[PDB]
């Protein structure tokens, strides 16, 4: 059945180059939302606020 | 027959990057084609 599949060939690399889009896509939209500062500041620990 | 033998253990040698052939006869260019066959590993 691999045989037979290879004449098409190029619409599985299609569906596969278009989910490995929208994985990186998810991994951009999680870091373009939680990312906004490269900078991890420490709560304070005395919590007179 | 021929008995001036001397035997010894089967040598061996590394084959990489050989047995390639042509396997069609189309004229192709600038392509990258891929092929499914008997083809001898690298
Ligand atoms: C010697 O020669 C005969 C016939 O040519 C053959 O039957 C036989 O197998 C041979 N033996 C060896 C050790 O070559």
């Amino acid at each position: 059945c691999s045989n037979l599949l290879l004449q098409y060939g190029s619409f599985c690399t299609q569906l596969n180059r278009a989910l490995t889009g929208i994985a990186v896509e998810q991994d951009k939209n999680t870091q373009e939302v939680f990312a906004q500062v490269k900078q991890i500041y420490k709560t304070p620990p005395i919590k007179d606020f | 027959n021929l008995t001036t033998r001397t035997q010894l253990p089967p040598a061996y040698t590394n084959s990489f990057t050989r047995g390639v052939y042509y396997p069609d006869k189309v004229f192709r260019s600038s392509v990258l084609h891929s092929t499914q066959d008997l083809f001898l590993p690298f």
